[PDB]
């Protein structure tokens, strides 16, 4: 399905950005809570970047 | 498969919405100028992505039966005329002549659904902008009288998953949805409901 993979691409992207930003933060001056609600990101993000390549593998 | 989408949808739906609140909460502590342009170009990001997802969620629900269209009396022109400012800022930015030319005998009011109609409009706008250059964008409300009752033309001539989702709509809104393309004469994307 070509759909499927089209959906992955066009979440890929901006998820791939998303974490690049939340990289970026990681590694400026950050509150203990600030860090810690940036881990929470980093993990949702993964988690859904996660999925995304189960569902590139499932158009296959 | 509808509600394979639905269920995947769900499943991405539901990260994204803890990736955005998270943002959301970190913009009200204390950052320096470069950490907010970080959590902002994150926020940013998030909401056009949860956008789309939730219109994949909500087709999905839509052609599983499980949600149906709204069938309200509703001002078109204001409508067209919302999404189009929506745009003139663009225009502008991306130095486009955005134009629009409503039909004399096009009702102001009609019946349907306002909200996925204007979702719909906007993903042509959208679109257009992204398959144009320095060119004219040309919007057009008008009637199609070919095919017995009279119908609503809507239409966006230039010189694509929204796309997709937009043409589903339309089809479900008991319309068609056609695409025209000439060398001289650009692309236009169209849609004709019923009235």
């Amino acid at each position: 399905s070509e759909f499927l993979a089209n959906m992955s691409h066009e979440i890929r992207t901006p998820l791939n950005g998303i974490l690049g930003f939340t990289n970026l933060l990681q590694k400026s001056e950050l509150s203990p809570r600030q860090q810690d609600y940036l881990t929470t990101i980093q993990k949702s993000a993964e988690s859904l970047l996660g999925i995304i390549n189960e569902i590139l593998d499932f158009s296959k | 498969k509808a509600e394979f989408l639905a269920k995947i949808s769900h499943e991405i739906r539901t990260p994204m919405n803890g990736v955005l609140g998270m943002t959301e909460l970190l913009l009200g502590t204390p950052l320096s100028a470069k950490q907010r342009d970080y959590v902002q170009t994150i926020h940013s990001a998030g909401n056009e992505l949860l956008t789309l997802i939730n219109e994949i969620l909500d087709i999905s629900k839509l052609e599983s039966g499980q949600i149906e269209l709204d069938e309200v009396q509703f001002d078109l022109n204001a409508l067209i005329e919302d999404c189009l400012d929506i745009f003139r800022v663009k225009a502008e930015q991306q130095r486009i002549e955005l134009i629009s030319f409503t039909q004399p005998q096009v009702p102001r009011v009609i019946g349907g659904d306002p909200t996925r109609l204007r979702q719909v409009v906007l993903s042509l706008l959208d679109n257009a902008f992204k398959q144009t250059e320095e060119g004219e964008i040309l919007l057009v409300v008008a009637l199609d009288d070919q095919g017995e009752t009279p119908r609503l033309r809507i239409a966006v001539q230039d010189s694509h998953l929204g796309l997709i989702i937009a043409r589903q709509l339309v089809r479900l809104m008991g319309g068609e949805f056609g695409i025209q393309s000439g060398s001289s004469q650009g692309t236009t994307l169209s849609l004709t409901l019923p009235l």
